[PDB]
């Protein structure tokens, strides 16, 4: 079964940078495109960024929000995906998902499989 | 002596599927052979989007068509572990889905586009058809009344692709008897049947068969009826049953299944949707007509259909005139129905035509390692784009009866009897003998072709099969040349 | 870019009684011949899960209660009857091009 | 160019691409001797007479072969190699008809 | 990455600078009884009766010769003829809307198959006149 | 540059090595002095 697990968020000043992992379980979660989704608290979902699988290419695409500020790239040797926050702000806490769309390209596609999500705050 | 003329088309911009008006006119006394001229022009698929994946999009032939998801089957469900899906050219070039006007489906023509062309051919005199004809009564006369020697040539005539032999370098081999250089011999096709972007222009050179083509002797007289009364109506096929389009893009899986060996396997699926091809257009329509300057053997045919499962009898008393030989074709309605995917390549042949594939696959099992070398440590397994699909034509007559009204004549004989022995005991050096075992050959009178002379003269086609009925029917074909007195 | 809005915030439907979701897009959401809206249930607790894909299909673990929205600019979920287990977050998800966007997201909660 | 192609992968968790892959071509490659014509029309001029005048070669070195000569002459596979008739049928019985 | 080095054309290594090393495989050409006889005449004191060459031969090979009398005359004139071999049994799945099926292969083995010693090679090339037609049409010895 | 279709060759009958063979239904003619032509008949009232 297709699994995710991120790590992780924690207590973080208002000035820092951070490096969320996503690893994945799945057995092509390397040809499979990874989306990283906020869930704002007192806010629905916001969707953040999003990067291809191998095979086409390794494009990223981004929200308008939080472009340049962004970095998403991802590992394959070990099955991770990267998530490099930088300059984050006091409204950046909340719930921090990695979806794994079953599917190439991150143009289209469905987010399929999720993982438990980890909490980040910014204080 | 003798010299050749031209005939211009008298409808006027010919186009597929609609009838086309030849002219005969008064240049001398004795014309018999002639042969329709065209050049069907360059076609090609409509550029098509890339899939995304996930999606399911309609297919042709009520078949669906799907681009899977990672780590699923090929139905989009019953996951599959492992199963990466993207797009492949059928040349092995990738496609990055999505992408606007990212492919094109190849053209290819029919396997005998030519034969497929005329597909109803009329000598009218102010109406009274004296000769109508179709495609099918011109296949049954390929399979039969064409020599074998006069192949090829008359395989450029009707613009079926004629395989080329090449060779490849000296080879060693070894010599077992109870050390030697050998060359492989190959063959390969390149003519319109063979899927292509760009089709050329077709030239297409159509002979017109009636009861006056066998011999130079038998040409009928122009001067007993005026040149300003015949006509030649050609209702032609449609632009759907002449060219067929191929997948111009492949879903490419490759399947890692993981332990030991770690096995590799690479295997293709089309994705076909169906696009849209230009119009032909029919170039130099001409009419060559051989022109002399100074009883009979007619195609008297009936095509019909028949539903009856297991067995069939037909009722029919057209039939009158005397006849010599007798040729039969028998062929399943959905080798020309267009629900059939492969229509095209088996609208001509007489038989149930299953499909043989072979898929031919690159196996290599490489070792990393020389402490455990009992088995591989990886294994690759990688197939063809495109397999080869072998037609294979299989009998659906188990029995044939020809019930005539006072005598039985043809009673319940072998279908491998008739198609085999009766073609190569019979017709001299004339008929050849067919490859398909649904194409038969009966004699009634007298030796088929070897003298201009009847030695004796003299009919419910009936069939037990082991066919299925309602779900698929089949017609029959003749090509029985009757002999007609003209007074 | 294109805005997805939520015209219902808060239902509070009867339990065994249908519910309707609205959300609409700023311009055409189809593209290929089929529509690219999608919809995600968040159960309290829980993290997201694909409830319907392209608009009109849906995921294997979905009972037979959740309507295939509609065509063209406007969409509508619509629930036959509800569970008591459908008490949650539903969210309209643009699957059109990036950057995707996410809906308002409405809160159904019995009465 | 026959060429065997093989994809090797060394490990089990990145196998989005191959780790490896070979590519052997043939010492000597298959070729085929494609024959395309070089006459697009061909025209035998008489002195009073044209006699042959414009005649495609497709049609000449096709049709010509097919339809006359009864069983002697076999149709060429060669596109250059055309077949043109002007007093009589080629080869069926020791009697001119017209020359 | 180009790495260059010398093969025997079956992929056996060649030592570059190695003193006799290798040798060319001679090959016939294809029909060489035709190629041979460049120029026939039949004279009588001068006065040429017929002079033909190798072209016309190719061409009533191509037209007159009924082609089931092909190979015979491919040996005739020393020309490979192809040998038909088959491999093993082979599985198929048959699909009608499994199977046991053996590929037929061809192979090559005469005086046009490039070779490192060709063997002596007999060609029979007859000859054609106006009386070789018929066995009725001979000319008389004694006139 | 060019797009060519390799073509292949492949048997099914008899001769082909198979776990089952099928029935074969075998037609063998009969050679005589009669077989040649349809005029060198002899007679059955002889």
């Amino acid at each position: 079964e297709v699994k995710l697990v991120e790590s992780g968020g924690g207590l973080v000043q208002p000035g820092g940078s951070l490096k969320l992992s996503c690893v994945g379980s799945g057995s092509t979660f390397s040809s499979d495109a990874v989306s990283w989704v906020r869930q704002a608290p007192g806010k629905g979902l916001e969707w953040l960024a999003g990067i291809d699988g191998d095979g086409g290419g390794g494009s990223t695409y981004y929200a308008d929000s939080v472009k340049g500020r962004f970095t998403i790239s991802r590992d394959n040797s070990q099955k991770t995906a990267y998530l490099q926050m930088n300059s984050l702000r006091t409204d950046d806490t909340a719930r921090y998902y990695c979806a794994e769309c079953p599917m190439v390209l991150l143009a289209k596609c469905s987010m399929e499989f999720w993982g438990p999500g980890v909490e980040v705050v910014v204080s | 002596g003798f010299e050749y003329n031209k005939v211009r088309p008298h409808t006027g911009t010919p186009t597929l599927g609609n009838k086309l008006t030849f002219g005969i006119p008064q240049y001398g006394d004795f014309f018999h052979d002639m042969v329709g001229h065209h050049i069907l022009g360059a076609c090609h698929s409509s550029w098509q989007d890339a899939p995304i994946q996930g999606t399911s999009q309609m297919g042709a032939h009520g078949q669906l068509q799907t681009f899977p998801r990672n780590g699923y089957d090929w139905d989009n469900q019953t996951p599959l572990e492992g199963a990466v899906y993207t797009l492949v050219d059928p040349f092995g070039r990738p496609i990055v889905p999505g992408t606007k006007n990212a492919y094109r489906n190849l053209v290819y023509y029919c396997e005998y586009p030519g034969e497929r062309l005329y597909e109803n051919v009329r000598f009218d005199v102010n109406g009274n058809s004296l000769d109508e004809y179709s495609s099918d009564v011109t296949t049954l006369v390929r399979k039969f009344c064409i020599p074998g020697d006069k192949m090829t040539g008359y395989k450029h005539l009707v613009g079926q692709e004629v395989s080329v032999e090449g060779t490849s370098g000296p080879l060693l081999c070894n010599i077992h008897d109870l050390l030697d250089i050998r060359r492989n011999v190959h063959y390969s096709c390149n003519g319109p049947q063979t899927p292509k972007y760009y089709q050329p222009p077709l030239a297409l050179w159509i002979k017109l068969r009636f009861w006056f083509n066998e011999n130079v002797n038998l040409a009928i007289p122009s001067v007993s009826i005026p040149f300003g009364e015949r006509f030649i109506t050609i209702k032609l096929a449609s632009q759907k049953d002449l060219v067929n389009e191929f997948p111009g893009l492949f879903v490419r899986q490759s399947r890692f299944i993981a332990g030991r060996p770690s096995r590799r396997n690479i295997r293709f699926k089309p994705w076909f949707i169906p696009g849209v091809i230009n119009e032909i257009s029919l170039t130099n329509n001409e009419l060559y007509i051989n022109n002399l300057f100074v009883l009979i053997r007619v195609h008297k045919t009936q095509v019909t259909h028949t539903n009856n499962n297991h067995h069939d009898e037909k009722l029919m008393s057209a039939l009158k005139w005397p006849i010599e030989y007798m040729f039969i074709g028998l062929k399943p309605t959905w080798n020309i129905s267009d629900q059939n995917p492969h229509q095209h390549r088996d609208w001509h042949k007489f038989g149930h035509v299953v499909n043989a594939i072979m898929q031919p696959t690159h196996h290599a099992e490489i070792s990393f390692q020389d402490r455990d070398t009992a088995l591989p440590d990886a294994c690759s397994s990688i197939s063809d784009i495109s397999p080869v699909t072998y037609p294979i034509t299989l009998p659906i007559i188990k029995n044939i009866s020809v019930t005539a009204h006072g005598i039985n004549l043809i009673d319940k004989f072998p279908s491998k009897f008739c198609s085999s022995y009766i073609p190569f005991h019979y017709g001299g050096n004339a008929i050849k003998t067919p490859d398909d075992p649904g194409a038969m050959m009966i004699t009634f009178a007298l030796k088929p072709r070897e003298e201009y002379q009847p030695s004796g003269h003299i009919f419910y086609i009936s069939w037990d099969t082991d066919y299925v009925g309602s779900i698929t029917t089949a017609d029959l074909v003749v090509s029985a040349s009757a002999i007609n007195f003209l007074l | 870019d294109i805005v997805l809005t939520q015209t219902p915030r808060s239902l509070s439907v009867s339990p065994g009684e249908p519910a309707s979701i609205s959300c609409r897009s700023s311009q055409s959401l189809e593209e290929y011949g089929k529509n690219w809206l999608s919809w995600y249930q968040q159960k309290p607790g829980q993290s997201p899960r694909l409830l319907i894909y392209q608009a009109t299909n849906r995921a294997s673990w979905v009972p037979e209660r959740f309507s295939g929205s509609g065509s063209g600019t406007d969409f509508t979920l619509k629930i036959s009857r509800v569970e008591a287990e459908d008490v949650g977050v539903y969210y309209c998800f643009q699957d059109l091009q990036p950057p995707n966007g996410f809906g308002a997201g409405t809160k159904l909660e019995l009465k």
